[PDB]
Order: C-alpha cells, then structure tokens, then sequence
C-alpha cells in the first residue's frame, strides 16, 4: 500500500514545481495538465481515506487525509492564481470533509483512549485550516477565517487538555477541558463538541481510576455541557451511566454532597436525552 | 514522555497557524492568545528539560529545545509587529538560558562520545542562534547578531570537525577546530568554550588510537586555546591526562621532539589550574621524556626537554 | 489440627455412652464425673472454636461448632434429667453464641457465593436450635420456641434461596425472601435480619449479573426492608451501592422508569442511613 | 447440581426439625406451616430428580432418590400424627414411585456392572422398605405390610446374590437366588422380577467367564421362571441369547447335556416371547447340538435332542 502515498506525495510535488515553472514560463496548458495531476491523485486518495475506515488502520488513514491536506494546498496555489471559484468550491468543500471525517477518526480514537492517534488527527485538524484560510484570504470572507481560527483553536485546546491527562493531573486537565468546551462554543461545530464530550468522557473516567469523584463531576458537567450545547443521545446515555458510577465512587467515599450532585446530573443528562 | 512533546508541538504549530490568519485581521485577541500559549509552552517545556537532565534521555531534552527554538519564532513573530521590547526580551532571556543549557546537553554528548546526539544538539545550537540573530537585526543589538554568529558557526565547525573525524583526516579536523575557536572567541561565550575544549579532548581521545601524535598535539594546541577562556578545572585536568598519554607513546615511538611538544602544552593548561599533584606528575613525566631524549642521544631534544620540564616544574 | 475434633468427638460419645448407662444404673459420683467429662470437653473445644476465626479455615471453624452443638444434646440430658437449670444457662449460652457466630460465617460465605459454607453453617444452626428446643421445652418458655421455629424456618427459607441463586430464578428467589424477611422480623433478631440482607445483596448481584434490573429493584426493596429493620450503616450503604450498580445496569437497559425507581431505593438506603 | 441437592437435603433436615418442634409443642399452625414447607420441597425434589435421570448420571439420581425418601420419611412422620389418609397415601405414592425408580437404576447399573452404583440403589431401596413399613403400620393396611416384608426380602436375597457376586461362589449365587425369585414371585412386582432376572443374567455371564455352564444353567432356570411371570420382551430376548452362548460353551466342552437342557430353557423362554429371528436362531443351533450330541452317540440323550429341537421347530 505505501508506495501509492509515497507517489502521491511525489505528484503533488511534480504538480507545485510544474506551476512554479509555469509561471515564469506564462503557461495556462501547464496549469491545466497540474490541475488535472492534482485531481486524478485527490479523487482516488478520498476513496482511500474513505475505505480505510473499513480496514481500521488509522496511522494510514491519517497519512492519506495528510496527503490530501498537502494536495489541497497545492490546489490552492495554483487556483488563488488562476482566478476560477468553482475550482476553489471543489478543494475547499474537499478540505472541509477531509476535516469532519479527522474529527470522525479522532472520536473512536479518544473513545478507545488512543491519545496518540488522537494528537496525530487534532494536527491533521490544525494544519488542514491553513488551507481554507489563504484561500479565504483571496475570497475575501472573515467568516471562514473566524471558522479555520477556531477549528485550529479548539483541536490545540484539546492537544492541551490531552498533554495534562498524560502529564496526570486531572483538575488541571479539567481545567484545561473547561477552556477547551469556550473555544468549541466560539467553534459551533458539533462533530468537534462530540470530540469534546468524548474527551471529556476519557477525563472523567481517568478522574474515577484516580478516585477524584468531585474532579470527575466537573469532567461529566463539561461532558454534558458539550451534548447540551450540540445534542448527541448516545454521549448523554454515556455521560448519565459515568455519572452514576461516580455517585457510586462517592457512595465509596462516603461523600453524600458529591453522590448527590453525581445523581442530579445524571439526571439531567437524562432530561437531556428525553 | 513523548506524547508530552508532540503536543506542545502540536500546541506551538496551533499558534504559529493563530498568528498566520491573525495577521490579515489584525485580530490582536487571536495574537494574544497565541503569546499566551507560547509562553505556557516555554514554561512546560523549561520543565520538562530540568526533569529530563536527571532522567538522562537527551532526545527528549534536545526535542523539547527544538521545540523551545520554535515557540521563540512564534514570540518573535508576535512581538516584532507590536514593536514592544519585553515581548522580545523574555524571549531572548528563554533561547539564551535554552541555549546554554543545550550546551551543556552538547558537552555531556560529547565527552560520552556519542557523535548522533552531538550533531543532533549542534544543530539545534544552529536553530537557537538563528532566533537570536533575527531578534537582533530587527532590535538592533548588533552584538547579539555577533553572539548569535559565532554561537552558531562554532556548532557548525563542530559538526564538520565530527564529519572529518569519521572519514579519519585528523588534522582536516584540526583545521575546523582552529577555525571553531576563532569563531566561538569573537564573542566568548565560556561554555561553549568548554564544549569546544570536550570536542578537542574527543579528537585527542581518538588520536590515541591512531598513533599520529604530532597531529594530536595540534589539537591540544586547539583545546588550550578554549579552555584558557573558560578555566574548568576538569577539563584542564583531562588536558593534563591526555598530553602525558600523548607523551607516554611518543616516547615509544622515539618522537621525543612532539613529545617535548606535548608536555609544553602540558603546562600551559596545568598552570591555570595550579593543581601540585597534576603539576608534580607532569613534571615527573617531563624527565621521563628527558631520559628518553638522553636515551636516544638526541642532545638539543634532551635540552629542550630539560627545559619544558624544569620550567614545568618551575610552576610548582 | 483435625485429630483434636476427632477426639473431642469421641470424648463427647464416651460421655453420650456413660449418661445413657448412668440412666440405667443410677449413681451420683458416676453422674458428677459425666458432667466433669462433658463440660471439659465443652471447653476444651471452645479455645479451638473461638480461635479457628483467627485461623480462617471455616470449615474446621463450622466443624468445632458442631462438636460444640452434638456436646450440648448430652450436656442438656444430663441436666434435665439430674434437676440443674444452671447446666441448661451453660449449654443455652454455648449454642447461642455458637449460632451467633455461624451466623456470621453464613454472611461471610454468602458475601462469598461460596454457598457450600453456608448451607452447612445454617444446618449447624438448625441443630443448635434442636438442642435449644429441648431445653426450652423444660424451662418452659415458649417464646424461646417460637423463635426455634421462626429461625429454622428462616434458614430454611435462606437455604431455598440459596437454591433458587444455583438454580438461577432470581424471581423465585424474591418471591421465598419476601417470607424469609417476614420470618426474621417475627424471630426480631439484627443478626438474621443481616443475613436476610446479605442473602438479599448476593441475590440482587446475581440480577446484576445477569442483567435482570427488573427483579433487582424487587431484591433490593427486600434488601432495603431487611436492612431498614436491622439497622446496620454498613449494610445500608452496600445496599446504597448496589442500587446504583441497578441504576446504572438501567440507564444500559434505557429504562427510566427502572433507573427512577433504583434511584429512589438508593435515597431510602440513604434516608435510613443518615 | 451439588448445592441444589445439598440445599433440598437441608430443607428436608429444617422440616425434620419443625415437625419435632411442633409434635412436642403440640401447635396446629407450626404442624400446618411444617406439611406447607415440606410439600413445596417434595413437589421440587420430585422434578429434580426426573431431571437427574434424564441427565444420565445415576449417581446424582440416587441421592436425589435418597432426598426424596427422606422427604416421604418427614411427610410420613408429620402424616401419621396428623390423621389424614391423603397425606399417608401421598406418602406411599412417593416411595413406591421412588422405589420403582431406585429399581430401574439398579437394573441398570447391575447390566453396566457398577458395583458401587448397585450397591448404593439397595441401600436407598432399603431405606424406602422402612419409610414404607413405617406408612403402612401407622395406617393398617396388611397388604401393604405385605408388599414391604415380601420387597425387603427380596432386596435382602438381591444384596446377598451381589455379595455372592463379589464373592465368585457361583452355587452360593444360585442358593440366593431360588429365594430371590420365591421373595418375587409371592409379591408379582414386575421391577423387583425385572431385577432378580438381570442379576441373574450376570451371574450366568460370571459362570461362563468361570467356564461354569452346569451353574449357568441352573442360574438360567430361575431365570425363566422369573420372566414367565414378567413379560420384559428385551430380558426375554437377553435371557434367550445368553441361553444359546451358554449352549455353545457346553458344545465345546463336549457336555451335550448342559447343551439340551439350556436349549430346553431357551425354547421355553423363546414359546413366550414370540421373536422369529430368536425361534429360527434357537432351532438353528438346536440342530447343531443334536448334531454334536449325535457325534456323542449317546441314544437316550439324541431322542431328547430330537424332543427339545423338534418342539422348537414345532413352536417356530
């Protein structure tokens, strides 16, 4: 299989030097023949990314939406140029999608506490904004600016949060994740508060193995912060369950505010999922 | 560990982006949040470097450096469009303690003979330098682009001097190394000096294999030069060691003439320290090189040899 | 180790084959000497009864109370027969506090699963209280009659219990605690009442286990009941934690209504432990 | 499985203790709440045991028989001092049912030859002859009486033939088993001949082992007498095979008078049983025993040989 990234990665680097060239040698035909280098490889690696969810090996995976994410800038410096908006439609709504599905494989990675994959996808996140905003900065919307800013920010956010779980401090991670649900709520996409609410379901779990139910309380309040700003029936089914196995940690401790609190969250998340 | 790393790098790459489209905006909150993050990142990553000096990992340490270069880029590039001198100077503050600190990873790496880690710390010396020399020019410290220069051309003469040291032309290597010295004097900095001085006593600890000790000699001649700057007693003391080793075999080989040699520079280190017991064994040895000398018949040698080691002698 | 019981079995029927002469050829020195024989006896396996709890072998433990149990049938007709009610005080405090700590040994096991213990303590337990029906038949007290047969009537219900837990028909086992409960509150001993309990949490483990969170509220209502009588913290506040273990199995199995009712159970052993 | 026997046993034990406790007290409501407990008991153990037979372990089967047992032995003492004739017949019912059971298990463990298994099943068929007498005494019936002496007997000649068995005194076996079949045949219960028949089949298999023919067929005699009464169309059939494997150990030690007389049992049986391929096997090799009890010459025996086969031929 990694001769074909290998390759690609080659002709997209064929593509950018021929445009390069190109320029100075005030050639259309050449943008034309890169354009089209660059789409015969773009359309095959999305079936790729997109298959790979079948064969679950994520480090390819991640590899192949990489590619597309460097093929996407090349796109770009040749479509910023070339003046045509229905090309830079196709590279941006491509970029967008390759984005959504990252969060999409980061969300069964955090789910299964594979942190290491997750920082893997959150920098295929924070790279792939990059894209979208040098084309922004020719198409002229702030918005989509605002957008790239944010989806970088709330991927770093979590890439903080994620360095004190390893480091193993809890409050401080929960801490770190109360900043990480603002930025998310500056973001406005749901998939990134889904990968938040898993994050935070991680958190809480770490916070119950170290026995800080309190800590945990906090972890699930921002879980369910998440769901209830972005709803997801199956988080908050999720959330609710942790939250009465913290109240049950609490009983443990004898800490009756605490298992209270636990339960009248849980309860909410409950009345949340209605 | 490594997850640690790779996200304040990732957290660096975060913020080196905020900055990118923060600059079309002229979204001071975006910088600002981006300055924050950076020094965040400086502080987390100093202590990670503190803890991975006793955890004795230097990749980690030479990484976490790397990554320190790069959030130092990150502070430059948010503080040189506000213009402000703190934003700047913190910043040169951290890459100057960073640096000094990588030397002493350099030095370490160095004396245990471990060429990849050299190189490795070497060039990110190269990268920290390169923060410190763009900082200058756009402050105008014009001495700092001196320190800076030198700070870095000196850990690229070392890594050559390292390249000719493994394709065997010693004194290819010599000729970087006196080269290096010239660099790292022209601002004099002490302690890349001493790992100056470590990359000569490598190149002398290899010379012992190879038997040319005229060569060995020129790079002790090298190593003086440094460690006179810088004034380790140890790194004086290894001195010592190695030009009595270069003697002892000199002696064997009949070159009483580099030997004599050998123990001139003996001294010329072993005075700055002032220990008796090094000056007594050097001296002690001298007259060993004198009765060879006499053994060989070599008058004008035996002479010489007289002199350097009563004059040795003559310093305690 | 085991030698000693053997022998203590043995004195015992050296001192069972003397009274049943003594009986025939009456004489009041060889009717002393029985009853220096039986009570030195009865001592002599106390040390080891009260030390086999240090020793934790439960097993020889149940094995030096039967000794003790078989010893008071000869201890209580000598007494009746020779006129010592003061005999009859030491042999009704040697089965009481016998079966007070078989007691104890069938909540350990119980708490355990490991049934084959208890169903063997409680058989103790049923001939201890044969002996003590013999007693109490000549000092008259019918209170002490009535609490024989409540009490065999109760291990008999913790032994169907028992049964129906092998069995796996949780639901059958609900339906005999609902007479074993009312059994031990008309016996009005805490400590069977804990038993009942400790049955009661082992059989709503194996609802758990199962899955079956439905009958597990039933279990616990018992559990709760039994232990509202008892008045023991440490009872309530497992009970507490098993309800949450049913709580969280029905927010698994989506049933509000079942979680709502786990819930409530939890805050009545809570409510009951203050 | 263990605990759940073990659990019932305990139940029966705490009913055991409740009647006691109730009988010396003399309170009707503990008398009632005893005979509620141990019915429900009864009504499970009764299951269980149908259970335990289909599970094809024999051992588990007899110790739910002997629960069983010690369940009617309970209803049976609290029946007798309740005064219900319901009560005591439900109590016969159990263990003549359980009796008829324990039976099937010890034919069946005496065809397997597991000693320990037979051994056991008599002890449980013993300890239903007592809950039995005590049922029947305390009811006045004298038939009933009857059937408990004229089965006890029979177990008891049954226990001395296994011991005989054990033993390998093959006329001592046969001593026990004329009073076996006289025990049997004055009660008419099919089980008790159906066992007496398959005890007698192994004693015959023993003798042949022994190479005893003249014991085996005096052993095959009571064995006919027995299954003329019985109508078990398979131990007629085992009882006419093993006939003709005894035969033919008589041909081969040349004793063709053993030889008719177990042909003049098997055609006996055979008349019975109906089985054409049994009839045409028996003629066939009464045909080769006249054969070889020609070849004997002897003129007396042959106009038997000719007798027996002929009237074979003639039922056939």
């Amino acid at each position: 299989p990694e001769l074909f990234l290998q390759d690609l990665r080659s002709l997209v680097e064929a593509a950018r030097i021929l445009a390069r060239l190109a320029r100075q040698r005030g050639d259309e035909h050449a943008l034309e023949r890169a354009a089209r280098w660059a789409e015969q490889a773009a359309r095959q690696a999305e079936r790729l990314a997109r298959q790979a969810r079948k064969e679950g090996n994520l480090e390819l995976a991640l590899k192949a939406l990489q590619i597309l994410v460097n093929a996407a800038y090349v796109l770009a410096e040749i479509a910023r140029d070339r003046g045509n908006e229905e090309l830079l439609e196709y590279a941006a709504r491509l970029a967008e999608e390759a984005a959504r599905q990252a969060i999409e494989i980061a969300a069964q990675a955090m789910e299964e506490g594979n942190f290491e994959l997750a920082l893997e996808a959150l920098e295929i996140i924070n790279e792939a904004a990059r894209v979208l905003a040098r084309i922004a900065h020719h198409r002229g919307n702030q918005e989509l600016l605002e957008k790239a800013a944010s989806l970088t920010h709330a991927s770093a956010a979590l890439s903080r949060a994620i360095a004190a779980i390893l480091e193993g401090d809890v409050e401080k991670a929960v801490r770190a994740a109360q900043e990480a649900v603002k930025a998310a709520k500056e973001a406005g996409d749901n998939d990134m508060l889904r990968a938040v609410a898993i994050a935070a379901l991680r958190i809480a779990k770490e916070a119950e193995k170290q026995g800080n139910v309190e800590v945990a309380v906090k972890a699930a309040r921002v879980a369910v912060e998440a769901a209830k700003q972005a709803g997801d029936n199956d988080v908050l089914k999720r959330v609710s369950e942790t939250l009465l196995s913290i109240a049950a940690e609490a009983t443990k401790q004898g800490n009756s505010e605490v298992m209270e609190k636990a339960i009248r969250v849980s309860e909410e998340a409950e009345k949340q999922a209605g | 560990p490594r997850l640690v790393l790779r996200a304040l790098e990732n957290m660096v790459r975060a913020a080196h982006t905020l900055a990118e489209i923060a600059r079309d905006n002229g979204n001071e909150e975006w910088l600002e949040r981006a300055a924050r993050l950076a020094e965040e990142v400086a502080r987390r990553a100093e202590r990670l470097a503190r803890e991975a000096r006793k955890e004795g990992n230097l990749e980690l340490a030479l990484k976490a450096l790397q990554i320190l270069v790069n959030a130092a880029y990150v502070l430059a590039e948010i503080a040189r469009d506000r213009g402000n001198e703190e934003e700047l100077e913190y910043a040169a503050r951290l890459a100057e303690e960073a640096a000094r600190q990588a030397i002493e990873i350099a030095a370490q790496a160095m004396e245990e003979g471990n060429l990849e880690l050299a190189l490795k710390a070497l060039q990110i010396i190269v990268n920290a330098a390169y923060v410190l020399a763009e900082i200058a020019r756009d402050r105008g410290n014009e001495e700092l682009l001196e320190k800076a220069a030198s700070l870095a051309e000196a850990a690229a003469a070392l890594a050559e001097a390292i390249a000719a040291i493994l394709e065997g032309d010693v004194e290819k290597a010599v000729r970087a190394a006196q080269e290096a010295v010239k660099a790292a004097k022209e601002a004099g900095d002490n302690d890349m000096l001493r790992a100056v001085a470590i990359a000569a006593l490598r190149i002398a600890k290899e010379a012992e294999k190879q038997g040319n000790v005229e060569v060995a000699v020129k790079a002790a001649r090298v190593a003086v030069e440094a460690a006179k700057q810088a004034g380790d007693n140890d790194v004086l003391r290894k001195v010592a060691e190695q030009a009595l080793r270069i003697a002892k075999e000199a002696e064997k080989q009949g070159n009483v003439e580099v030997a004599v040699k050998a123990a001139r520079v003996a001294v010329e280190a072993a005075k700055q320290a002032g220990d008796n017991d090094v000056l007594r064994k050097v001296a002690e040895q001298a007259l060993e090189i004198a009765k060879k000398a006499a053994e060989q018949g070599d008058v004008g040698v035996m002479q010489k040899a007289m002199d350097v080691a009563l004059r040795a002698a003559g310093q305690a | 180790p085991e030698l000693f019981l053997q022998d203590l079995r043995s004195l015992v029927e050296a001192a069972r084959i003397l009274a049943r002469l003594a009986r025939q050829r009456g004489d009041e020195h060889a009717l002393e000497r029985a009853a220096r024989w039986a009570e030195q006896a009865a001592r002599q396996a106390e040390r080891l009864a009260r030390q086999a709890r240090k020793e934790g072998n439960l097993e020889l433990a149940l094995k030096a109370l039967q000794i003790l149990v078989n010893a008071a049938y000869v201890l209580a007709e000598i007494a009746r027969d020779r006129g010592n009610e003061e005999l009859l005080e030491y042999a009704a405090r040697l089965a009481e506090e016998a079966a007070r700590q078989a007691i104890e040994i069938a909540a350990q096991a119980m708490e355990e699963g490991n049934f084959e213990l208890a169903l063997e303590a409680l058989e103790i337990i049923n001939e201890a209280a044969r002996v003590l029906a013999r007693i109490a038949h000549h000092r008259g007290n019918q209170e002490l009659l009535e609490k024989a047969a409540s009490l065999t009537h109760a291990s008999a219900a913790l032994s169907r219990a028992i049964a129906a837990i092998l069995e796996g028909d949780v639901e059958k086992a609900v339906r005999a605690a609902q007479e074993a409960v009312k059994a031990a509150k008309e016996a009005g001993d805490n400590d069977m009442l804990r038993a009942v309990a400790i049955a009661a949490l082992r059989i709503a483990k194996e609802a758990e286990k199962q899955g079956n969170v439905e009958v597990a509220v039933k279990a616990a209502r018992v559990a709760v009941e039994a232990a509202k009588q008892a008045g023991d913290n440490d009872v309530l506040r497992l009970v507490s934690e098993r309800a949450l273990s049913i709580a969280a199995s029905s927010v698994k199995q989506g049933n509000y209504e079942v979680k709502e009712k786990a819930i409530r159970v939890a805050k009545e052993a809570n409510k009951q432990a203050g």
